[PDB]
């Protein structure tokens, strides 16, 4: 086509969305991961997740406004990756980085299930 | 704004 | 902080949210601008018009699925915005930039006014 | 990835 784009568009609407998420504005579902709760929306966590856009385009789970994570996810790595899903930012510690990976690759985040095995490959 |  | 960051990220949401437009996915509103609908996602129209910002943060209007525009609304003129809300591309052509102007006016989209006065500015 |  003969469009013109605004290079800083998908920025300034990713920056709108987790001002939204901050305030907790329609946000339409919490995220439980063992003793924690995080409220979100479905249509970031799917746009970032390969495990949320399953789970969301099923017929009945589409619905639920409550979802449980597997018990061996880690709040704090879950917490990272959700930041993460809402800024571009990931906040990769040595002290984190397996809690991390494992969490990115339960929730099918290709992008940084890389990055954390390449962070890894290199402090062996 | 760019020529994509 | 010391984060990384994934240039590629807001790009690939915004390319995402735009795949669940197109499949009618999680979509939770219709536009209505005179004999034409539009579906939509509230937070993606919230993030990129100063306009469903302030309706859906509307204690009353966040409940409503249907929204209707002022009848001057050019039906065209609001496809190709909520194309560019998508997709960062503005279909701007001589033959619609009055109206693109007009709907980005009243849509409160700031940036979009910015360009639109500028090409009108250079063929007068 | 980048440093910000
Ligand atoms: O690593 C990742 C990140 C991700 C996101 C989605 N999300 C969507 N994918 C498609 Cl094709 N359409 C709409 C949506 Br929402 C699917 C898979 C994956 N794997
Ligand atoms: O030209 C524009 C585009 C735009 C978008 C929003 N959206 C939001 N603004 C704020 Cl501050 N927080 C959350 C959201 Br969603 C507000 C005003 C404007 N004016
Ligand atoms: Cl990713
Ligand atoms: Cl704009």
């Amino acid at each position: 086509d003969s469009c013109i784009q605004f290079t800083r568009h998908a920025s300034d609407v990713l920056l709108n969305l987790n001002r939204l998420r901050s305030r907790d504005i329609l946000t339409d579902v919490v995220i439980v991961v063992s003793r924690e709760q995080f409220r979100a929306h479905k249509t970031v966590l799917m746009a970032c997740s390969g495990l949320f856009y399953s789970i969301f385009t099923d017929q009945l789970k589409c619905n639920l406004s409550v979802i449980n994570l597997d018990p061996e996810i880690n709040p704090e790595g879950f917490c990272i990756l959700l930041d993460f899903m809402y800024t571009s930012r990931l906040n990769l510690r040595e002290g984190n980085i397996m809690a991390v990976m494992a969490t990115a690759m339960y929730l099918q985040m290709e992008h940084v299930v890389d990055t954390c095995r390449k962070f890894i490959k290199a402090s062996e | 704004w760019v020529i994509p």
